């Protein structure tokens, strides 16, 4: 009851994300702030 | 059939993968408050009791609506697998 | 609650089945990334 190998559920594919080019620099602010005193 | 299903299918390099890509954009549109969107002000999604379509009927024919447009970012590890869920609670009201 | 469906728990087809596995001496344990056991019967399996 697992879910199947083949198809979407493609070692290929069963792993992407999605970005808004808003929540790109978002994110590189955070690495921005990685930066210590 | 569907908007510039060509289009899409294009933009992908496996067609199971623009399945899964709009499929999470669905997601987080909704998850995180639905006005979690890049392109709502001129021409936008609509239906007709009233234009009432812009506000929560259908995730992904918005999904699609937008990826079919050059802004979104579908990558293989694109951005940090936890990082991402904590930016975009930050940024999306609406709860 | 107009939730977005969730994500699949084992199905009974399943466990019926490893236990009436079970109920014949063979031993069935799920496991896993590195050979290791996983958990299927979610708490019901443990004793006492
Ligand atoms: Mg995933
Ligand atoms: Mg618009
Ligand atoms: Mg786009
Ligand atoms: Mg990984
Ligand atoms: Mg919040
Ligand atoms: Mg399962
Ligand atoms: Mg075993
Ligand atoms: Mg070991």
């Amino acid at each position: 009851g697992r879910l199947i190998p083949a198809g979407t559920g493609s070692d290929f594919v069963r792993f992407t994300q999605v970005v808004d080019q808003k929540t790109l620099k978002a994110i590189e602010e955070a690495r921005k702030e990685a930066v210590e005193a | 059939a569907e908007p510039g299903i060509d289009k899409l299918f294009g933009m992908v390099d496996s067609k199971y993968r623009l399945t899964v890509v709009v499929a999470k954009r669905a997601q987080q549109l909704l998850r995180h408050g639905f006005k979690n969107t890049v392109l709502e002000p001129e021409e936008r999604p609509k239906m007709q009791t009233l234009e009432g379509l812009f506000d929560d009927p259908n995730a992904e024919t918005w999904a699609m609506k937008e990826l079919l447009t050059g802004r979104l970012v579908f990558g293989e590890n694109l951005v940090p697998e936890d990082r991402l869920q904590k930016e975009m609670e930050r940024i999306y009201p609406g709860e | 609650k107009g939730e977005d469906v969730p994500e699949p728990s084992v199905p009974e087809s399943f466990r019926v089945l490893v236990k009436e596995l079970q109920a014949l001496a063979l031993d069935v344990q799920t496991l896993d990334e590195k050979d290791n056991p996983v958990d299927i019967f979610e708490g019901l399996a443990s004793k006492r």
